[PDB]
Parts: C-alpha cells; sequence; structure tokens
C-alpha cells in the first residue's frame, strides 16, 4: 500500500538486487501494477524452448546475444 | 567448435602432407632400384 512511484520502486529495488544480492524473484512481486499471478506467469514461461522467449533472455543493448550472437560468430570463424 | 574445426583442417592438412611424403620415398625408392639394376 505504499504511495511511491513506479519508477522510483524500481530503480531502488534494481540498485537493491545488483548491490546488497537480494533475491530478484521476490523482488518482481513489489513493483506497482504486477500481483502474484503476474508472478506465476513469469515463472511458468521464462525458460520456454520457443524463439520469444530466448530471443528476450539473451538480450544485449547491441542486439540479441547468446547462442544467437555465437552462432554467427561461429561461422565467421569457420 | 573452433578447436574442432582447426583440428580437422590440420588433419586434412598433414594427411595431404603423409601422402606427398609417401608419394615421395615411392618415387625415390623406385629412382635407386632403377639406378642400382643398371650393370
Amino acid at each position: 500500500t505504499s504511495v511511491r512511484s513506479l519508477a522510483q520502486a524500481v530503480d531502488a529495488y534494481g540498485k537493491a538486487a545488483t548491490m546488497l544480492g537480494m533475491p530478484k524473484e521476490f523482488l518482481w512481486g513489489l513493483i506497482p501494477g504486477i500481483t502474484k499471478t503476474d508472478v506465476e506467469a513469469m515463472r511458468q514461461h521464462f525458460n520456454d524452448d520457443d524463439e520469444m522467449t530466448q530471443m528476450l533472455l539473451w538480450w544485449t543493448p547491441n542486439g540479441p546475444g547468446g547462442e544467437f550472437a555465437a552462432e554467427i560468430e561461429v561461422d565467421s570463424q569457420t | 567448435q573452433i578447436i574442432e574445426a582447426q583440428g580437422d583442417v590440420q588433419k586434412d592438412l598433414q594427411d595431404a602432407q603423409a601422402k606427398a611424403q609417401a608419394d615421395l620415398a615411392k618415387q625415390n625408392a623406385a629412382a635407386q632400384q632403377r639406378q642400382a639394376v643398371a650393370v
């Protein structure tokens, strides 16, 4: 029931997760606008085999990363 | 994957080198027997 804005709460929680090392799984339910149903939906579909989740999980500011960015590198090396 | 590719290209390189060396040895043996059989 806090009266904190979304941006402030999100940035503070992210700083806490990155520095104090709090478990990010619990922190998902603390941002306003997200309920327990949303957390359960995130947990159920977080490592799906579809291309969407794989692309959005290994995402970098300069394009998709992970195995998708490793395939082009290994092709170039080969 | 990179190490496997390097190993494969190497392996064919030394396979060709060994085949060439065997052919050279066979040619040298043939030349030696040809020059020795003459008398």
